[PDB]
């Protein structure tokens, strides 16, 4: 089969746990457009974060995604 | 203690420039303690020297 | 005996230890944050 226009996928990812130690980690996190905090001023230093995400992709061909959405 | 007088025994305080100068308040603390000692005696119990 | 002061005015800076530590800390912070952020951006570009 090669009708990739008809294909879609949905995976629930493993829970990822991150321990925020330094301001370097906070700077790295805040650089990511996708890391959106409800309270922009939240103090993340010395906090443990868990990310519970889901990925929904559509395929352009075997190896390349026509769209990727993680939330 | 008369004003404009340095007591024979006094304490000093360091200034932002780093030099130590006579301090009326600290010296008053020290001299008041010395007076209390001379009158009532001072204890040193529980002191390890 | 002569005493020459060639300290260039540094004696007037208050709390020199803290001031220099602050200066150095701000410089290392800038450097490390920039380096790590650039590395992460490079990895995300390469994976995307």
């Amino acid at each position: 089969y090669t009708d990739f226009e008809n294909t879609f996928q949905k995976t629930v990812e493993p829970v990822y746990q991150m321990h925020i130690k330094t301001s370097k980690d906070i700077a790295v996190l805040r650089s990511k457009e996708w890391f959106q905090l409800d309270d922009e001023d939240f103090d993340l230093l010395n906090k443990t974060l868990t990310f519970e995400t889901e990925t929904e992709v559509t395929f352009k061909n075997a190896n390349i995604f026509s769209s990727v959405k993680c939330f | 203690i008369p004003r404009e007088t340095i007591p024979f025994l006094h304490l000093r305080k360091k200034t932002p420039a780093g030099d130590w100068k006579y301090d009326r308040q600290l010296s008053s603390l020290f001299l008041d303690g010395l007076e209390k000692a001379a009158f009532n005696g001072v204890t040193f119990k529980d002191k390890y020297v | 005996p002569v005493m020459a002061d060639l300290n260039g005015g540094l004696q007037f800076v208050p709390e020199l230890k803290e001031f220099t530590a602050k200066l150095r800390k701000e410089l290392v912070e800038t450097s490390e944050v920039r380096k790590a952020v650039s590395i992460e951006t490079a990895l995300e570009h390469k994976v995307v």
